[PDB]
RNA sequence: GCGCACAUUCGGCUCUUCGUGAUGUUUUUUUACAUUCAUUGCGACGCGCGGCUUCCAGGAAUGAAGGAGGGUAGUUCGGGGGAGAACGUACUGGUGCGUCAGAGGUGAAAUUCUUAGACCGCACCAAGACGAACUACAGCGAAGGCAUUCUUCAAGGAUA
RNA sequence: UGGAAAUGCGAAACACUUGCCAGGUGACCCAUCCAUCCUCCCACGGUGAGCUUUCUUUUCACCAUAAUCCACAUCUCCGGCCUUGCUGGGGCUUGGGCCUCUCGA
RNA sequence: UUUUCGCUUCCUUUUUUUGGUUGCGCACCUACAAAUUGCCAACUCAGAACUGCUUACGGCGGGGAAUCCAACUGUAUAAUU
RNA sequence: GUUUGUGUGUUUUACCGGCUUAUCUGAAAAGGGGCAACAGAGAACCUGGGAUGAUAUUCCAAAAAGAAAUUGCAUGUGGG
């Protein structure tokens, strides 16, 4: 029933295993088992399996984008940059 | 905005289908004025839709944004494509 | 009918009969929705050469 | 709205995976007696065999068919076409009572009748697969 | 049916089995399969060749891409670079797949124990744990013995060194703390 | 000031019937010729009336708006912010040559570089940076803080 | 070859071929409780055995295999003639149809 | 009860449309108490009495306070460690 | 005689359908060889037996053991 002050799944470890670790951890399990959004089907339900293997329950979908959290900045930057520039390049 | 304001005019005074198969039932029997898509589409139903908003010369509103918004904007409160607006009258810039 | 490999062999085929084509092995709904998928898109090419078609002209 | 005879659409469902069928007879709405709208609809069930060639001897006018069947059907159950195979000549005057043995008998006729269009007419498009 | 089948290694996110029309004639979605000196300077690819006729080779790991650094269109030369602080120049002709690692290195993610790490390590050959150099029985080992916890001679090495007498460090230009900087000052 | 003789007073604009069915008259005229006009019909608006008929209703029913507050609505203003892109240009490092007995730094020199070749000059690149004088008791910003451009984004103020 | 449909059938015959079948057709970890089957014990009854001397309800025993249908009646229609039709379990799955949930539920 | 609940009769409008009207049905416990009661049922925990006297079958973790040392769990010298 | 119905002929032929001699066409790679599982994958029997000395889901046959299941292949008839 009661809920840890500060620290959440890290419980499992108790002491064992540091705190900045458990820092470093943390930080991970917030973003990787997340629920996250969709695109098109547009609700957050993509969730890993796997590594970073995120499909979309509710659309079904499955969207291979990596690591912890799915489609990085850079990514995104990059899509944007994919954007950009190859709109350019027809532009 | 214009296209949220004036409906969302077209809620509040306007009859309007939100409900895929309303619209598409809507779009059929003609009591759809208009039809407005967000871009949260699966395509073909873009497309379907298209078909008979054509089909029915009804206004095909892509109101460019999203399932959220959509909903939020037509007062409401789940995740949402499409609309098909029967009859506002007084949102006639929505007939416009 | 669903069943597991050794009982196919005896598994009757008026048992395993309801149907559209490629959806011997379907209910409806995938069906429907493959069938719906052509048929607009290609329609849509049609619709797309002819675009063109007038332009050329 | 837009739903009339002769009128293509194609039927999806039901024994008639993606098929052709024209509105016949539109019922525009639900009542107890069909508590859906539903329009009634020629449709055909069976695609012809191929002209090709010289094929066969005689010739392959076995191949040579057309097998309608008459539907009514939901109006949720079929993609509707642009095209039209106008219900004149067929149906403007001659309706097609249903019944049961009209039903029947007046598919016959049909079955002749949307031979005569077949029979090198206009629309080809309308008797054949789609190649889902 | 009958087609062509259209699924292999994996870049990100489109979901499977896609369409994707190739060549230059393949038009530049992402993952899209364009020459890569056909492709604009400064994109973002993945996977890229190098042999030619070896569908990604560089890059082959996962998050990355690689960005096109330069044309020489003159002898249809490319210098790209690789992420590692190399440049590789191939010759722009090379086939490339548009984009990056959907994946993105779990690299960062802290570890945390060795039930992990043996998970972790496993598709392969076994390596893992490791023991260490010092106590490793001197009659097959440099670094055995010593009456305690040590290293002998020097850890640097000229590259040549016969094996049995190579291990560690080879070569090192400068090692320990990297007081300053690789490369360009 | 008011009413007043006529709309043939300045004047309205269909309140010089209107609209349409149309026909007619028109016939080198503003063609045809709706209304006017002549023929006539329906609708008819204006305006009037008529029939009302039926139904139904506030004035101020609900002070008075601060040189109080709050917004709102209008151009706009600013180095406000935030995302972009583009660069100028240098510092370098580098290249690429050119050469060359010296460089270089300095209170004093000293540590530096040196004929592989230092510096140097020019070309050019690479790189990361920085927006130079402009530009000032001058602007904007809660404050910290804020100066190419365009591209944006969403923000703010003032003024009306 | 049936029914808008979900979905039908003594046989609606149709075999090679498919850069054919994300076709549980083989095919897959554990994992979770939970649900319940299975089996299982208890115990009631009730039988039958056996027990049991100053006292008792004691003990034991009391069964049904694969293999196959699913047509009894409701209802049709309670059987004139029963003729529409053959309608008809539970309780998990999904789907399908109608209505279209929105003051949000 | 100015709406797309439905139909009948009737009236009104041209109407055998609507609309009004009528009869019935459709939505609406506005039928609504308590759920009284019937039945059967469960061993858990708890409570209280009554009572009296027992480290008693069984099975049952010592603790504290510090220093050194190794983070930890893991690993191991078969057959001294 | 018609037209129609029925039946028949080793009729004839055209035409199918079949089937075999027969003739031509006609397949490509972690797979051009083959093994590798006494537990994976994993294709037909159940219960009973005044049943054996010692074996049996194997022994029990037609009737009381029975009732099964499958294969192969026939046969006629049936569907045809």
């Amino acid at each position: 029933a009661k809920r840890t002050v500060k620290m959440g799944v890290m419980g499992r470890y108790g002491a064992r295993y540091g705190s900045n670790p458990r820092k470093r951890a943390k930080k991970l399990e917030v973003s990787q088992h997340a629920k996250h959004f969709c695109s098109f089907c547009g609700k957050f339900a993509f969730r890993r399996k796997a590594v970073g293997i995120w499909r979309c329950d509710g659309c079904s979908k499955t969207v291979a984008g990596g690591a912890y959290t799915l489609s990085t900045p850079n990514n995104t930057t990059v899509r944007s940059t994919v954007r950009r520039l190859r709109e350019l390049k027809q532009s | 905005d214009t296209i949220n304001t004036k409906i969302q005019l077209v809620m509040k005074s306007g009859k309007y289908v939100l409900g895929t198969q309303q619209s598409l039932k809507t779009l059929r029997q003609g009591r759809s004025k208009l039809v407005v898509i967000s871009a949260n589409c699966p395509p073909i139903r873009k497309a379907e839709i298209e078909y008979y908003c054509t089909l029915s010369k009804t206004p095909i509103h892509h109101y460019s944004g999203n399932n959220l918004d959509l909903g939020t904007a037509c007062g409401r409160h789940f995740r949402a494509c499409v609309l098909s607006i029967t009859d506002v009258g007084d949102s006639d810039i929505t007939s416009a | 009918k669903a069943l597991r490999h050794t009982k196919a062999r005896l598994a009757p085929r008026h048992q395993k009969t309801t149907s559209r084509p490629y959806g011997g092995v379907l209910s409806h709904e995938q069906v429907r929705d493959r069938i719906v998928r052509a048929f607009l898109i290609e329609e849509q090419r049609i619709v797309k050469r002819a675009l063109k078609a007038h332009a050329k002209v | 709205k837009f739903l009339k005879p002769g009128k293509v659409v194609i039927m999806t469902s039901g024994r008639y995976a993606g098929k052709k069928a024209v509105i016949v007879q539109n019922t525009d709405t639900r009542n107890k007696e069909r508590p859906y709208g539903h329009s009634l609809l020629a449709g055909i069930k069976k695609y012809p065999r191929k002209v090709v060639r010289g094929m066969s001897k005689r010739s392959i006018t076995r191949r040579s068919q057309v097998g309608v069947f008459l539907r009514v059907v939901n109006h949720k159950h079929f993609l509707p076409t642009r095209y039209n195979m106008d219900l004149s000549r067929e149906l403007r005057g001659r309706i097609n009572v249903s019944d049961a043995s009209k039903k029947a008998k007046s598919k016959q006729l049909v079955k002749r009748l949307f031979q005569a269009r077949y029979n090198a007419g206009n629309n080809r498009w309308f008797f054949q697969r789609l190649r889902f | 049916y009958r087609r062509v089948k259209e699924l292999m290694v994996a870049p990100e996110g489109m979901f499977t089995g896609q369409s994707m029309l190739c060549g230059v004639k393949a038009p530049l979605a992402i993952g899209n399969v364009l020459p890569l000196g056909q492709i604009t300077e400064g994109c973002i690819v993945c996977n890229v060749e190098a042999k030619v006729g070896d569908r990604g080779t560089l890059a082959r790991a996962s998050g990355d891409y690689c960005i096109i650094i330069s044309h020489n269109t003159e002898t249809g030369r490319t210098r790209l670079k690789l992420p590692s602080g190399q440049k590789k120049t191939v010759p722009s002709s090379c086939r490339a797949m548009i984009g990056i690692v959907a994946g993105g290195g779990r690299i960062e993610k802290p570890v945390l124990k060795a039930g992990n790490s043996f998970y972790r390590f496993r598709g392969k050959r076994n390596c893992w744990p490791k023991v260490r150099g010092v106590a490793r029985n001197p009659v097959e080992h440099p670094h055995g013995g010593g009456n305690h916890q040590h290293i002998g001679h020097p850890s640097t090495v000229s590259r040549h060194a016969p094996p049995g007498q190579k291990v560690g460090l080879i070569a090192a230009r400068r090692t320990g703390r990297i007081r300053g900087s690789r490369a360009v000052r």
